[PDB]
């Protein structure tokens, strides 16, 4: 799930985490309003949706650019007019771009100096670590690649929690002098109680920072959530913005199937994360291009296998399909009924891969040969790549 | 360390089982088949439940009663994500030497907590969670494969995948060789048997001749696991390892179903995986559907080496 920078940051800004001072109008008046209550010398005006590169997008009005400076509120009000409703295209949206519901309305604050600060479930440390680069303001990839020695991490032990001696150490590392220190160590603390509080897998300041009056600051965050830990963070997953998702994995949510578009013509369905990515995978190796990765979880329902038929046949690029399914301790004549069965209901009309595996394959290769649908079963996983690539020249 | 835990891997006839979440909907039936399969399944545990009879065998309230009352060696775990942190828990203070995870959906933290303690001893051994199991065919089954479509042989399969793991299971049973022991890792990035600790045991153990590596997107344990062949399985008598590493069309940034398997900031990535493996002198078949024929041409290289040279 992806929050609004709004969202995220008011989330942020409730946990002792300093960002930039901010209102969120619904309308231009709003946003005038909202530049005026600000006691801000410069105002920042920035459109709120999930895709990147806002700074260089169009809208249907005719302004370029979705985030703008001014120092006088009625430029404020101005622009927005020119955002609320319309739509915002990026390098990042399709043609049609964004509907631009919020704008937020900031103070705009100077920048003296720029490090970068993470906190971050680290896989191969078995824990939390704090990740510093007194080098901020570009993407911590490259800064690795060119100076691995202005990487510094901390690892944090779970239970004992952040102690001060890592805060001061990470904030002494990343050039923080003096009263920045303590800030700097402050703020590092209260960003990694944040990230244990919300379930987070990573938060990520790029740039943490000092302003020319003396105070750190956020300038900007990332947060990444835990999608299994959504059970207990309900006010949090509730804020999700559904809305700027392929509608095809919303519906697919909807019924428990993992579903992630691709940009191909061949769609496949499969029972098993792994399986389903090797089933794109051998789809293109034999030169073909999937049109989606999806996941029916472990167990094949005649139900739950009608709700994928129906999305893969709703989908306007998809001109095949290729099943591959592992029937284990069920008899695969069963399965085999509940695919010429969705297949009859929806009218399938785009020509059906379908690979199956566990008992009984013999009747249930037969039932899928016999069904009088563009149906044609395969032996094995390169049968039904190979197959299901020729049906579209 | 806890790597001394890396024996109760392999899982054998003398293996007796409980069940945690054992009324459960998935307890309940995947007992049943470790029944039919012949694993010594002798007892479960669910709170509040204790006293009650089950399949013909006793439930507990606690994994230290169930312990001690039946001689347990090994537990599955079928309990919900907001639970099962607590359950492996019980389970390493229980002192259960082998532990199975089936659970999907556990909390990261939670995990990162369930691993602080469980490296912190070596009593137990914890394999998952979101994986499918263990399995020493004909001998003890931990979990959700099926078991008809293994066969007692030579090929030793660790595998971040389950599903996948099934291919690899029915290819090397189609050609003739047959497995030695399968464990499924599962796909989540906080768990508690990485490739390293499988390839310990497949490499030391005598029924294991090849060894089949399934991985994927994700993390760094493949990469790990290609620098830990390199100091193991190198020099003569070394046994032959083919690998398939999945999502090379998965795009960034995105969660590929498993928790595990996403690459972010350019870490993860399929073809980092490939290189690294057929650095160490692994054998990465293109196919998923070829890992059979893959390990299975790798004996035939060899015997054509030694029909050569004599
Ligand atoms: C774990 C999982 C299987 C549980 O699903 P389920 O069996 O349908 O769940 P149930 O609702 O029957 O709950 C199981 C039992 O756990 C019991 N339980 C809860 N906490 C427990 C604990 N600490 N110890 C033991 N049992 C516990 C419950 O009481 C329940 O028994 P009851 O219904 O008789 O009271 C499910 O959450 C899951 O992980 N799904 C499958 C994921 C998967 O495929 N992973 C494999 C990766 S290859």
């Amino acid at each position: 799930m992806n929050l609004q920078e709004y969202q995220s940051k008011k989330l942020m800004s409730d946990n002792g985490v300093r960002v930039q001072r901010f209102f969120v109008a619904d309308t231009a008046n709003e946003a005038l309003e909202a530049a005026k209550r600000l006691n801000a010398k410069e105002i920042v005006l920035k459109a709120q949706i999930l895709a990147g590169g806002r700074g260089k997008g169009v809208f249907n009005s005719g302004l370029k650019g979705g985030v703008h400076l001014t120092k006088d509120p009625n430029v404020v009000g101005q622009l927005a007019k020119q955002m609320i409703g319309y739509n915002l295209a990026t390098k990042q949206t399709p043609k049609e771009g964004v509907k631009v519901n919020k704008v937020m309305v900031a103070e705009a604050l100077d920048i003296s100096r720029e490090t970068y600060l993470a906190i971050l479930m680290d896989r191969s440390c078995n824990g939390p670590v704090l990740v510093g680069s007194p080098q901020g303001g570009v993407d911590i990839e490259e800064v690795a690649a060119s100076n691995p020695e202005l990487i510094f991490k901390e690892q944090i032990d779970i239970f004992e929690g952040i102690k001060d001696s890592q805060a001061q150490r990470m904030a002494e590392n990343l050039g923080f002098v003096g009263p920045l220190k303590s800030q700097a160590a402050d703020q590092i603390t209260k960003l990694y109680n944040l990230f244990l509080k919300i379930d987070a897998t990573q938060v990520e300041v790029n740039p943490f920072g000092e302003t020319p009056e003396g105070q750190v600051v956020c300038f900007d965050a990332k947060i990444n959530f835990d999608d299994n830990a959504e059970f207990r963070q309900k006010d949090i997953f509730a804020m999700d913005d559904k809305s700027e998702n392929e509608p095809i994995e919303n519906e697919a949510a909807k019924y428990d199937l993992k579903y992630i578009g691709l940009d191909g013509n061949i769609a496949c369905f499969v029972n098993g994360a792994g399986l389903a990515m090797a089933t794109c995978d051998i789809i293109f190796l034999n030169g073909g291009k999937p049109a989606n990765f999806l996941d029916l979880g472990g167990g094949v329902k005649e139900a739950q296998v009608y709700q994928a038929f129906k999305l893969l046949t709703a989908d306007p690029k998809v001109e095949a399909i290729l099943v591959n399914i592992f029937g284990g301790i069920v008899n695969c004549a069963i399965i085999a009924n509940g695919i010429t069965k969705a297949c009859r209901e929806l009218e399938l009309k785009v020509p059906l891969v379908v690979r199956l595996e566990g008992t009984n394959v013999q009747e249930a290769q037969k039932i899928l040969n016999n069904s009088g649908l563009p149906i044609t079963s395969a032996i094995d996983l390169e049968d039904a790549a190979k197959k299901a690539v020729a049906s579209v020249a | 360390s806890y790597t001394a835990s890396r024996q109760h891997l392999y899982v054998d006839k003398n293996t007796k089982i409980i069940c945690q979440g054992f009324t459960g909907k998935q307890g309940t039936f995947h007992s049943q088949q470790a029944l039919e399969y012949g694993t010594k399944l002798v007892g479960g545990t669910t709170p509040g439940k204790g006293g009650q009879t089950h399949l013909g065998l006793p439930v507990f309230n606690t994994v230290k009663e169930a312990k001690e009352q039946t001689g347990a060696t090994a537990s599955v775990i079928y309990v919900p994500p907001p639970f099962a942190a607590a359950a492996i828990n019980e389970a390493i203070e229980a002192e259960i030497p082998l532990v199975v995870c089936i659970t999907e959906g556990i909390p990261q933290q939670d995990m990162v907590r369930v691993k602080h303690k469980l490296l912190r001893q070596e009593k137990t051994r914890l394999i998952g969670p979101n994986c499918p199991g263990v399995i020493n065919p004909g001998e003890c089954k931990i979990g959700i494969m099926p078991g008809h479509i293994h066969k007692k042989g030579r090929i030793g399969i660790v595998s971040r995948s389950g599903t996948l793991t099934y291919e690899a299971v029915h290819q090397t049973t189609q050609v003739g060789l047959g497995q030695s022991l399968c464990v499924g890792i599962g796909g989540d990035p906080f768990n508690g048997t990485d490739f390293i600790d499988c390839l310990e045991i497949f490499l030391n153990d005598s029924a294991t001749e090849g060894i089949i590596l399934i991985g994927e997107i994700g993390g760094n344990a493949e990469e790990n696991a290609a620098e830990f062949l390199k100091q193991h399985n190198s020099g003569p008598n070394s046994k032959p390892v083919v690998s398939f590493i999945a999502g090379l069309t998965a795009p960034p940034g995105r969660r590929m179903g498993h928790a595990g398997a996403i690459i972010a900031g350019g870490k993860g990535g399929a073809k980092e995986k490939i290189s690294a493996l057929q650095s160490a002198g692994v054998v990465v078949s293109m196919s998923p559907a070829q890992l059979g024929t893959t390990i299975y041409k790798e004996f035939e290289k060899r015997k054509m080496l030694e029909n050569l040279y004599f």
